[PDB]
RNA sequence: GACGGUGGCCAUGGAAGUCGGUAUCCGCUAAGGAGUGUGUAACAACUCACCUGCCAAAUGGACUAGCCCUGAAAAUGGAUGA
């Protein structure tokens, strides 16, 4: 799932961390944390984490949030990777700290996206682009 | 097939070796190119004058039947079996035997398909065809240029040239006018009269 | 029109008889895109098709190709053209694909509808279901033919094929016409011709000059083979088209000078102009020349397409010029191949100039056609109508001028409500209350506020771009946001969304009402209003308020501040509707109840009762999940009532957790609804449905029942009935070959019964249930019956003046009129087929007079033993020959029941009984201050004298007695011969020559037989009659469709139930009888499982008690 | 000819199963059914009136299509005559139920009626026609002399010869 | 035409005989699988026919 | 005719190419063997003829062409479409 | 060429050789089962059984056992010893 990239996949993979990394929910829904289970499309090989997306969809969970949203897996969307990258451009976007949002399995983000969102992510997921006034 | 043509001899030696050519007169006519439907009906006039006889495998054992009968086998140097034919027994006169089946000669519906003469007129088949269809069919003599929802083709005559006799006629064009000329078959190959063979004639002498 | 406002429309909407209701409709929403596309462009309050396609309307090419994609929506499409108003409104009724009540409901939300009929297939369950209602109503529906630019663009044919297509359409429609009505003369009109203008003075006079030729209606005033005064159309939408015959005519007119009417006639069928100088010579009217469409009009279109394909800039322009219209602006602005076409078909598209006139010509007023649509659907009922004398107070004068009153009282009519907890836009807030502000918003929230919205959205959290000219400019709806407001307005606020919280009072519906204003009162009616109920389906007519006549007496009023369909949503501005309209109830009302028509009158004869069933009785006894949400389901079913006409919520016959539907998938849909769009719970479904009737074939043999039909000596009727059960629980004592009695006390209190067949007509009426519950119980307290006594007799023949049993009556002399009083348990539901036979005044304190059922007849006293009888034999009628289910298709007989039996048979069982009760023998006459024996004597009037010396207070105790009656009866049934009387709907399937065999095959596969065929007079269509069971008739239409292409149209009429060969058994509940071992296939069939999860049904009765009672679990059976 | 108005128009002979009234004829034949403009109910009158106690099940019924101008001629077959001979109530109202209750001869009372009806067919008449008649139906059994559905060139039920007028 | 061409089409594809081993479409009046691996089986379904 | 099959040619070079074929937007060029000509009295966008001298080669070429106008995925009773040899072993009248 | 009584009787608007079932008989013929299939709503049409034309002398089945093939896949490269 979902899947819709992009055109392209907005080029190479970069992560803040793979499996077992907290990033904030950045969402009006009362998920307060997002912890990764795994990432979609990772086919992977012998001993290698299923590694965080640059703006791609993930199997996640609400570890600390609303108890209703707590437990039960959730497809999400990575929004900003603390750990850095170069783009086809020659810039190195880098962030304060990791972040994403909990989302629908057609990609759609629920409420409104908080804070700054890398443009690649927006490009990937049109709903994301729609539901924010910050796309930097 | 698998047999003596199709099956063993002991069915067609029963109405061949038993039923001879032993009669007043005979005429050898081609009438196996016509359907049994109307042939069996016009067999009513044939069974009065005699009957039809023999399967055509025993045509070379007909010599031992012409020793018994007074008439010979080869009168005009023919065994009288070269195509699909019959032998009509006859007791009519020399001139009237030549018109005993020609007065009632007629074709019939076929099982493996046969031609019809396109010199004579083709009867009217399906009537009230589509206007577009009619327009398309330019080979029809009286054609239209699209008229209303429905229109007659208007054809009670031949739709193709006069000249093509039976054998080399267009059967594909007789499907356009479904009812086709039934005026073929039941014709004499030779006119035999017990030791006096005349040529095949449609009319009396 | 690009510019229209609601300020102009509200004034012109008040007046009536010059408005003309028009509606959009199709068989499965086929040709919906085309109709809508052309209308959107026309409409001005949405600002053309540039800022169009808002307020729910999803256009698709799939649909055109052939596709349903059904949806419930509405666009506010009013027109302030010239000097008049035009209440069109884009009605999109979803309907349903199979025949049903749903189809009847949804489709009836239309006045003066245009109907798209036959997509590329006819004579289906689709077309004969939805449009079955529309063509029945004489509302002057116009013939809309399918897309013609498919033949030009997609398939790529010449315009000559258009004619062919038209012809085909006509042919298709002929079949449809011949389902109802008659279509022997109309097969001539299912062609393409114009036989007029063959004369020399016409061929060069009215073809050069104008003159005039008639285009008026002929024979039929429906959609079958008529021009409808120049409103027939060829509706397309690939780049948007809005055109038809009129358009074609117009072009022709422009070439030399011929009248439009004349031209239209020519263009309906074929006409042959030679084109020398537009003058014709005869000879070409019997042979032909060249039809019109390929000569001119569509030829031009074809040429244009060709030009486009090749890519020519001036050629296209030339073609356009030739076609008799202006060439437009975008010819050297863009490269313009399709763009040019698009440009032209925004200038060309506003049909309001042409079509409105045509509409007017067709339809002088909506007042006229309203009189012809009352007698075509339910208004009094299925029997009578309001147009006839039954139910006539002030209706005939009212619906001639339309509406109930000219001052607007409001009414109701079901057309399926909107889904709550999603849309909840009707509110009690200032901006909908203020009717002007909302109107203003509506006219400004198409492409004007959109820019503002955009500005708000992108530039509020600050910095979307990084080092760009977005934050630098900071737009307030100026130069940047002006773009992207012509192809589609980005974020325009289409339906005026919810600013404040949800308060759901949404409803779809229809109402015809006069001039309604804001702050208008209506007298709200209760959850069950009796007066209303009493008015419908009978000749009664009266208007009075509650004086204790309804269940709830009330003197309260409800407000009604608006009339809305939710087409522009919220409390609208356009509320001043004329007599006759497409809108439903508004204000704070979503009550479209069955027994509560919202009116200003406190009670009135209901104008439309709820819709009728296509196939009678489709049910399922489901149960919900999790404990607190049990009444939730019930609550939901109150909302379900509002939506669909039939659900078992009002009046308990089978209990409130049961659906009532007509259809194949309708039931399924209903099931899904109460998980989704009503109550948000989740429930246990059970797709096995409809328990069949259990009929006993014949009586039992000589055992303890001497009055009988001789012998039951058969091996098996279909499955064995002798060795499968019985003969050892209470058969070791008596009966060798079976068991028709009991020996628990062992001849202290015993009985014997019989189950004969009963004639089928009689059964049918019984099972309809004409008798009431009060007709069989408590006649001393309530009123003593009279009209009901003879009716019963007419059905089941038995009386208190019959001392030779049931046998005499069943055989000889049917339909007598006598009193059938003093009956305990007349059937399983107390209104059914069974009866307990009185063949005695008094045996020995048994079998005479009910608990309080009387005919004013007594031998000595009314007192007898009615308490132990009535409860016992109710349970005997509810456990069949395989346990469970009601005895249906049966007239029960009681040979004898004898209490106070001083005889007895020496055995172990007897001994045990003796030990238990310490009785030397049974009685009632005597006592030792021991045991029980309850009777009717004690509660009615104390002691019993005359019929017996002492009252019954002795013999086996009452509970035990009650138990034992059930047991013996159960035993008797089990041993009797029985067959499965399967439930049936006869299939009167409209079929054609090629698809009879296929239909028959299906029937063969799924049980039944073809009885006979009836042929329609003068057509290739027929109607085949064939019985088919009810269980297999579900998913039938779909199957039919799959088999060929839906060329046969099914419709399931109810034709009683029949006996067919299937194994009528199910494993016995008693484990002593399961030692015989009923087989897993033949004594537990898949057809015979309608009981484990298909029998939880009780408004009236479904009680099954645990048999045998004898003190405690240690003292029940010790020597036994 | 084309179906456009009701007859007289489609003037042509058609063989029909018209004869019965509750199985063998509910509404018209399968050839005249799928056609255009023509009254499909007037075909009920030719069987109900002309054949009230004659052969019901798949009768040999010729009727010229002029519609309310038909001869109601009855050419018949060997299985119709037997039916006719048998009483009314066992023939009709028994068309979804089998019947084998005929023991009436066609070798004496129907013997001479064979040639009067059929006088122009493939078969020979007088000598030949007597044998076909003697076995062309399963309902009737006949007396000893001839019997159906066994050889007619050897033993029959008394007759051994190829032809002998019983 | 379309009937005269559909038949032709069928003849080239749908109306041949498959094996019950190799499933190999032989020819409309076939009698052996004509393969080495099969062993010319002499067991032959006619390939199915359908209206859809 | 849903996606009308459109075949074109060059003679001399002796090649046939199939443009539209079951919505295939490619060309399927197939070089005919030497000694094969191709004319076409089409009736309703149907019929190609290929005439040649060596039976063995012309026939082969035809077969190849036929093969090329075929789909390798999904049912064969689905699409009953492609090129199909109506009349082989046909000899012109001289 | 492959007919008639004939739409035999059943079931069945209808299913006529052929949804399906039964009895399965005779006329005329060289020749034709109340019929092998395809097909038809069903009839028809075609095809078979069955008969003749032509070519012109061999042919058809059913097994039997010799070699060959199918069956017959496993792990470092590979062994009639090469």
């Amino acid at each position: 799932m979902s899947k819709a990239q992009a055109v392209g996949s907005n080029y190479r993979v970069s992560l803040g961390l793979p499996v077992g990394a907290v990033m904030n929910s950045a969402d009006n829904s009362g998920a307060k944390n997002l912890y990764v289970i795994a990432v979609k499309g990772i086919k992977g090989r012998l001993n290698r984490l299923p590694s965080a997306g640059v703006g791609d969809m993930v199997m996640a969970t609400v570890k600390k949030g609303k108890p209703e949203l707590r437990k039960k897996v959730c497809t999400g969307l990575v929004v900003r990777q603390r750990k850095h990258w170069k783009r086809k451009d020659g810039v190195y976007i880098y962030f304060e700290d990791n972040a994403g949002v909990m989302c629908n399995p057609k990609g759609e983000v629920k409420g409104n996206i908080l804070g700054p969102v890398a443009k690649e992510c927006s490009d990937l997921w049109p709903k994301v682009a729609t539901n924010a006034g910050t796309i930097v | 097939m698998s047999g003596a043509g199709s099956k063993r001899k002991n069915v067609f030696i029963e109405k061949a070796t038993k039923l001879f050519t032993t009669y007043d007169k005979m005429i050898v006519a081609e009438a196996d190119f016509v359907g049994s439907s109307q042939l069996q009906k016009i067999r009513k006039s044939i069974r009065g004058i005699g009957a039809v006889l023999m399967g055509k495998k025993t045509m070379i054992r007909k010599v031992i039947r012409d020793l018994a009968d007074s008439k010979p086998e080869l009168d005009a140097l023919n065994t009288y079996l070269k195509q699909n034919t019959c032998i009509i027994f006859c007791k009519d006169n020399i001139a009237e035997v030549k018109r005993v089946i020609n007065t009632q000669r007629v074709g019939a519906p076929a099982k493996a398909g046969v031609f019809a003469p396109n010199d004579v007129i083709i009867p009217a088949g399906p009537t009230g065809m589509e206007p577009t269809q009619t327009s398309f069919l330019q080979d029809l003599k009286i054609a239209t240029k699209i008229n209303r929802g429905q229109i007659d083709i208007v054809n009670e005559v031949h739709i193709i040239k006069t000249g093509q006799k039976v054998g080399a006629s267009e059967a594909t064009l007789l499907q356009k006018l479904n009812i086709k000329p039934f005026t073929y078959g039941l014709e004499p190959k030779i006119i035999y009269d017990a030791g006096a063979c005349y040529s095949p004639s449609i009319s009396e002498e | 029109m690009v510019l229209n406002s609601l300020d102009k429309m509200i004034q012109l909407q008040k007046n009536t008889a010059n408005i003309r209701n028009i509606c959009v409709l199709a068989h499965v929403d086929h040709g919906k895109t085309t109709l809508a596309d052309c209308l959107i462009s026309s409409n001005g309050i949405i600002s053309s098709r540039l800022a169009g396609k808002l307020r729910y309307m999803d256009s698709r090419e799939d649909e055109q190709i052939r596709g349903i994609t059904m949806k419930s929506s509405a666009i506010s499409l009013h027109y302030a053209t010239g000097n008049e108003e035009y209440l069109i409104n884009l009605i999109d009724s979803p309907g349903h694909v199979d025949f049903s009540s749903e189809v009847s409901t949804a489709v009836r939300i239309c006045d003066g509808c245009i109907i798209v009929v036959d997509a590329v297939e006819g004579v289906c369950p689709q077309t004969q279901a939805v449009l079955r209602q529309a063509w029945l109503e004489n509302i002057r529906p116009v013939l809309v033919i399918n897309k013609i630019d498919r033949l030009i663009v997609e398939l790529k044919f010449t315009p000559q094929e258009a004619y062919s297509h038209l012809k085909n359409i006509l042919e298709q429609i002929n079949a449809l016409t011949g389902t109802l009505f008659t279509s022997k003369v109309l097969e001539e009109r299912a062609e393409r011709e114009t036989e007029s203008q063959v004369n020399p003075n016409s061929e060069q006079g009215e073809q050069v000059y104008d003159w005039s030729t008639g285009l008026e209606d002929t024979d039929d005033s429906h959609l079958y083979f008529s021009p409808e005064q120049g409103n027939v159309v060829f509706t397309s939408a690939i780049d948007g088209w809005g055109f038809g015959i009129e358009h074609f005519a117009r072009i022709y007119s422009q070439k030399i000078g011929i009248k439009k009417e004349v031209l239209m006639k020519t263009l309906w069928g074929d006409y042959y102009i030679n084109m020398k100088a537009k003058k014709i010579m005869k000879g070409d009217q019997a042979k032909g020349k060249k039809p019109l469409f390929v000569q001119l009009i569509l030829e031009n279109i074809w040429s244009l397409y060709d030009a486009v394909l090749k890519k020519d800039k001036d050629k296209i322009d030339k073609i356009v010029t030739s076609l008799g219209l202006k060439i437009g602006a975008r010819e050297a602005r863009h490269s313009d191949p399709k763009v040019q076409i698009n440009a032209i078909c925004s200038q060309w598209l506003p049909i309001s100039h042409a079509v409105l006139a045509m509409v007017c010509q067709k339809l002088p007023s909506p007042l006229d056609i309203t009189a012809e649509r009352v007698e075509r659907l339910m208004c009094t009922g299925s029997q009578t109508f309001d147009s006839f004398p039954p139910e006539t107070q002030a209706l005939k004068a009212a619906f001639m001028k339309c509406g109930s009153e000219d001052t607007a009282p409001v009414i109701i009519f079901v057309s399926k409500m909107f889904a709550v907890d999603a849309k909840a836009l009707p509110q009690n807030k200032p901006r909908p209350l203020t009717q002007e502000e909302i109107a203003q918003r509506r006219e400004r929230a198409r492409q004007r506020h959109a820019e503002k919205l955009a500005a708000a959205q992108g530039q509020a959290p600050l910095e979307p771009t990084q080092d760009g000219s977005a934050i630098e400019t900071c737009p307030k709806g100026e130069e940047p946001r002006g773009d992207e407001q012509q192809v589609e307005s980005m974020t325009p606020k289409p339906v005026l969304q919810e600013e404040n919280n949800q308060e759901s009072f949404i409803a779809f519906a229809r109402v015809f009402s006069g001039v309604a204003r804001r702050g208008k009162k209506i007298f709200v009616l209760g959850p069950k209003y009796s007066p209303l109920e009493f008015l419908r389906r009978v000749p009664l007519g009266f208007s009075a308020p509650p004086d204790g006549l309804p269940q709830v007496p009330h003197m309260a009023y409800c407000a009604l501040e608006n009339l809305y369909l939710l087409m522009g949503r919220e409390l609208e501005y356009l509320e001043e509707v004329p007599p006759g309209n497409v809108l439903g109830i508004g204000g704070l009302q979503d009550f479209v109840l069955k027994s509560a028509t919202l009116c200003s009158l406190p009670s009135c004869p209901p104008f439309i009762p709820l819709n009728f069933e296509a196939t009678p009785i489709v049910r399922v006894a489901v149960e919900p999940k999790h404990p607190s949400e049990m009444p939730q389901l019930v609550k939901g079913m109150k909302l379900l009532n509002q939506a669909d006409p039939c659900v078992q919520i009002l009046i308990q016959e089978t209990g409130e957790h049961v659906l009532v539907t007509a259809g194949e998938v309708h039931l399924q849909r209903c099931l899904d609804d109460l998980k989704e769009r009503f109550a948000k719970i989740h429930i246990s479904v059970s797709e096995p449905i409809i328990p069949f009737r259990e009929t006993i074939t014949k009586p039992p043999k000589v055992d303890m029942v001497n009055e009988e039909i001789g012998k039951q000596q058969k091996v098996a009727v279909i499955h064995q009935m002798k060795e499968d059960q019985s003969k050892i629980p209470e058969g070791i004592q008596v009966d060798s070959d079976g068991l028709i009695t009991i020996t628990t006390p062992n001849k202290l209190a015993t009985l014997s019964v019989r189950a004969m067949p009963l004639p089928e007509e009689v059964t049918q009426i019984l099972e309809e249930n004409s008798d009431l519950i009060r007709s069989m119980e408590q006649l001393t307290s309530s009123l003593n019956e009279g009209e009901n006594t003879h009716m019963i007799h007419q059905k089941t023949q038995e009386k208190i003046w019959e001392f030779k049993g049931k046998l005499e009556q069943h055989l000889t002399g049917r339909r007598w009129r006598n009193i059938v009083d003093q009956i305990w348990s007349f059937g399983p539901r107390k209104c059914g087929p069974n009866i307990l036979v009185n063949k005695s005044e008094d045996f020995q304190n048994s079998v005479w007079t009910g608990p309080a059922d009387k005919a004013s007849k007594e031998a000595s006293r009314y007192r007898d033993l009615g308490n132990s009888i009535v409860s016992g034999f109710q349970l005997a009628t509810l456990s069949g020959p395989m346990c469970e289910e009601p005895l249906m298709g049966v007239c029960f007989v009681l040979e004898k029941w004898d209490l106070s039996k001083f005889e007895e048979q020496g055995a172990s069982d007897l001994a045990k009984e003796g030990q238990e009760e310490n009785e030397t023998c049974s009685g009632g006459n005597e006592n030792q201050e021991l045991q029980d024996g309850c009777s009717e004597a004690f509660e009615k009037r104390t002691s019993q004298k005359g019929e017996s010396p002492l009252t019954d207070c002795y013999g086996p105790f009452s509970g035990q007695l009650i138990a034992t009656m059930k047991e013996a009866c159960r035993y008797a049934l089990q041993v009797k011969p029985q067959r499965l009387m399967a439930a049936m709907y006869t299939c009167d399937i409209m079929a054609t020559g090629d698809v009879l065999g296929r239909v028959y095959a299906v029937l063969s596969k799924r049980e039944g037989r073809v009885l006979q065929e009836e042929m329609k007079e003068g057509t290739d269509m027929f109607i085949i009659k064939a019985v088919l069971p009810v269980a297999e008739s579900f998913g039938f239409a779909d199957e039919i469709r799959k088999r060929t292409s839906g060329l046969a149209s099914p419709q399931l009429v109810f034709s009683h139930w029949e006996i067919i060969p299937s194994d009528p058994f199910w494993v016995p509940t008693t484990e002593e009888e399961y030692l015989h071992f009923g087989e897993k296939a033949d004594s537990e069939n898949q057809a015979r499982k309608y009981m484990n999860a298909v029998r939880k049904r009780k408004g009236l009765y479904v009680e099954e008690k645990i048999v045998e009672h004898a003190e405690k679990q240690r003292t029940l059976s010790k020597n036994k | 000819m084309p179906p456009k108005v009701d007859p007289s128009e489609k003037v042509e002979v058609f063989l029909r199963v018209c004869g019965g009234e509750a199985g063998a004829m509910s509404t018209l034949a399968p050839k005249l059914g799928p056609l255009g403009v023509s009254p499909k109910k007037v075909g009920d009158d030719i069987a109900k009136a002309t054949q009230p106690w004659k052969g019901m099940k798949v009768s040999v019924k010729l009727t010229i299509q002029n519609r309310i101008a038909v001869p109601e001629v009855l050419p018949s077959a060997s299985a119709l005559v037997i039916k006719a001979l048998k009483e009314p109530p066992r023939d009709r109202k028994k068309e979804k139920n089998i019947k084998h209750n005929g023991n009436i001869p066609l070798e004496e009372i129907c013997k001479i009626a064979k040639t009067m009806r059929f006088k122009s067919l493939a078969v020979d008449f007088k000598g030949s026609v007597l044998e076909i008649l003697g076995t062309a139906h399963s309902v009737g059994c006949k007396v000893n002399g001839k019997s159906p559905r066994d050889i007619q060139a050897g033993i029959q039920s008394g007759e051994i010869e190829v032809v002998e007028p019983k | 035409i379309e009937p005269s061409l559909v038949i032709l089409a069928r003849k080239y594809k749908c109306d041949k005989m498959i094996c019950r081993k190799c499933y190999a479409r032989l020819h409309p009046r076939a009698v052996n699988c004509r393969k080495k691996k099969c062993g010319h089986s002499n067991n032959l379904r006619p390939k199915k026919k359908l209206l859809k | 005719a849903h996606f009308p099959i459109n075949v074109a040619v060059t003679d001399g070079g002796r090649v046939v190419e199939i443009r539209n074929f079951f919505g295939e937007k490619i060309v399927r060029r197939i070089e005919l063997l030497d000694g094969i000509t191709c004319y076409r009295n089409e009736k309703a966008k149907d019929e190609i003829v290929l005439t040649g001298n060596s039976l063995e080669l012309l026939s082969q070429s035809c077969a190849t062409i036929q093969l090329r106008s075929a789909i390798k995925y999904k049912d064969v009773r689905k699409f009953l479409d492609g090129i199909y040899v109506s009349e082989r072993n046909v000899l012109e009248s001289n």
